[PDB]
Order: structure tokens, then sequence, then C-alpha cells
């Protein structure tokens, strides 16, 4: 009974990191994209000026 | 009394020079940019993967 319940901890555990890295990769690209923007619009500001 | 302020000047052009040409007498030349050139270098650093 508790390596039964020892499993089903590690395969809940192993389900939300695996949720986790997934969420942090989208969030990683999201940040990529903005950051990239930015550098963008500093660049052509900079020009402009 | 200011080294930024003239820094930033420097980057307005000759345009001293064609003032001190009209005031001493002679008429300031009408044609395009033969002289000033609007270059840009780039050197924005790159991005961390």
């Amino acid at each position: 009974s508790a390596l039964g319940k020892l499993q089903d901890v590690v395969n809940q555990n192993a389900q939300a990191l695996n949720t986790l890295v997934k969420q942090l990769s989208s969030n990683f690209g999201a940040i990529s994209s903005v950051l990239n923007d930015i550098l963008s619009r500093l660049d052509k500001v900079e020009a402009e000026v | 009394d200011s080294t930024e302020c003239s820094n930033l000047l420097l980057q307005y052009g000759s345009f001293c020079t064609q003032l001190n040409r009209a005031l001493t007498g002679i008429a300031v030349e009408q044609d395009k940019n033969t002289q000033e050139v609007f270059a840009q270098v780039k050197q924005i650093y790159k991005t961390p993967p």
C-alpha cells in the first residue's frame, strides 16, 4: 500500500513538472519575443533621433 | 561649459560654418547632401540565446 501511494505521488509530481516545463517554455518564448520587439523599437527610436 | 551638450551638437552638422560664412558676407549655397550622410553602424549587441 505504501509503495502504491508513493508511486502515485511520484506520477503526480512528474505530470506537474511536465506541465510546469511546458508553461515555462511558453512564458520564455513570450518574454523573448517581447525583448526582441523592445530592442527593435529602441533601435528605431535611436536611428530616428 | 557642458561636454555632453557639445557631443550632441557635433552631430547636428556644420551649420555653424554656414552661419559664419553668411555673417562674413558670403552667400549660402543651395545644393544637395554632398557632404553630410545619414549613415548608421548598428552597434546593437546580440541577444543571448
